[PDB]
């Protein structure tokens, strides 16, 4: 069963997925750090969305801080 | 099974044609889809 | 062997009795009088349309054809419609009347009929095919090459089988079309959160399989359906068994179904089964 089953895996496109779900993108998940820094001791940084991310955006409230 | 790998659509054709004799090309159409639309439920059917 | 026996030249002619129109019957052609390139002089075809397309309803064109830019896309109420055809000589209208020519060949009757649209009725068609396996799990084989399973419904109109599909709507794409029309006749789902996701990731892959003319006993001199086939394969078949079937809609009752090639369906499938088959390398 293992031999036929291997032997039967041996052997213009298009995405159809918004007429079931809806308004969902699966893209422009971009990467955000959490606000707390590792081994900072308590030290938060600036807390910011996803929209906000990259630096195409503009986000004119974006404040961060300043940590070595 | 390995030995029914070579049956054909055409040898059932054939072979409603011999017990049959439809003589008319639809008769013999509706009379194919007839005894393909008795198998085409598996738990159904029953050969012994 | 067999003598002056020709394969070729097989065109399409609709029954005379026009589907649901009360005892209405069109002219009758020979099938060398069916195509345009023919001249067919003694040709007079009847001129009917539909009272349910004559009351006007929203998924319908007008019944003035003039004004109608026809073989590009088409603003109509603020939606975009296709309005092209698969033809190579393209789409022509006759200019007496305003209404357009349909370029595969005469049908016999004119007018629009029960088909909503002036010209080219564009229509999507959903495939879901899946490979016929054993229980013990080995693929079932017929004839040297591998043997696909099909979901079909039965339509509630002509009682008797097809593959899922339907005629576009205003202002929507053929991906959008060809979901809403397996949602609604094949799935039922309107008329789960996980079985949801496995149908998105069923639709995910989805390539085009053929763009041709419909032999359909619907189709009018001035109206005619156009078709594009979509085929969704689970290769898998952990997608294809979380779908339950059940029918709904334009759809009496919808199961899986084996292709062969003496398939009896409605209008021209059996070409898109043999060009899905052709495209997936199956049995035919
Ligand atoms: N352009 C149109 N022409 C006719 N009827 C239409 C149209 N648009 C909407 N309708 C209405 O909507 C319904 C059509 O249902 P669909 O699922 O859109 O189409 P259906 O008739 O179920 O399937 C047609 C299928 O058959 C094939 O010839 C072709 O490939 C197409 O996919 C009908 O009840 C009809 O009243
Ligand atoms: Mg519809
Ligand atoms: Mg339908
Ligand atoms: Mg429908």
């Amino acid at each position: 069963i293992s031999f036929r089953f291997s032997l039967d895996q041996q052997a213009n496109r298009l995405n159809s997925a918004v007429a079931v779900h809806g308004h969902t993108a699966e893209a422009a998940e971009w990467y955000v750090p959490p606000e707390e820094y590792p081994k900072s001791g308590g030290v938060k940084r600036y807390l910011i969305d996803a929209s906000m991310v990259p630096l195409s955006i503009m986000c004119p409230s974006y404040d961060p801080v300043e940590y070595t | 099974l390995t030995r029914f790998k070579s049956y054909t659509i055409d040898d059932l054709r054939q072979k409603v044609a011999q017990t049959f004799n439809p003589k008319s090309s639809q008769q013999l159409t509706n009379l194919l889809d007839s005894a393909l639309e008795c198998v085409q439920d598996p738990n159904l059917v029953v050969v012994y | 062997v067999h003598g002056h026996t020709a394969e070729a030249a097989e065109w399409y002619v609709p029954p005379e009795e026009y589907p649901k129109s009360g005892g209405v019957k069109r002219y009758l052609i020979d099938a060398s009088m069916v195509p345009l390139s023919i001249m067919c002089p003694s040709y007079d075809p009847v001129e009917y349309t539909h009272p349910s397309v004559a009351a006007q309803p929203v998924w319908a064109d007008p019944a003035d054809p003039r004004k109608i830019k026809f073989n590009v896309k088409d603003e109509v109420n603020g939606k975009v419609v296709d309005r092209t055809s698969c033809h190579p000589s393209g789409i022509s209208i006759d200019s007496n009347t305003g209404r357009p020519i349909n370029p595969w060949g005469r049908t016999g009757m004119t007018g629009r009929g029960l088909l909503g649209k002036w010209g080219v009725n564009q229509a999507a068609d959903t495939v879901v095919t899946r490979w016929k396996r054993s229980p013990d799990g080995s693929i079932l084989e017929r004839d040297g090459k591998k043997v696909l399973e099909f979901v079909a419904i039965q339509r509630q109109d002509n009682k008797m089988w097809a593959i899922p599909g339907g005629f576009v709507d205003n202002g929507e794409d053929v991906a959008l079309t060809s979901g809403r029309e397996f949602m609604e006749e094949a799935l039922g789902m309107g008329t789960s959160a996980e079985s949801k996701d496995s149908l998105a990731a069923l639709f995910s892959s989805g390539t085009i399989v053929a763009r041709i003319y419909c032999e359909d006993p619907r189709n009018t001199d001035n109206a005619w359906v156009e078709t594009t086939c979509v085929n969704f394969h689970d290769e898998s078949g952990r997608h294809a068994a979380r779908l339950k079937l059940q029918g709904g809609d334009d759809a009496e009752h919808a199961r899986w179904m084996m292709v062969h090639g003496g398939l009896n369906l409605f209008a021209s499938h059996r070409t898109l089964l043999q060009h899905v088959t052709s495209a997936l390398n199956a049995y035919f």
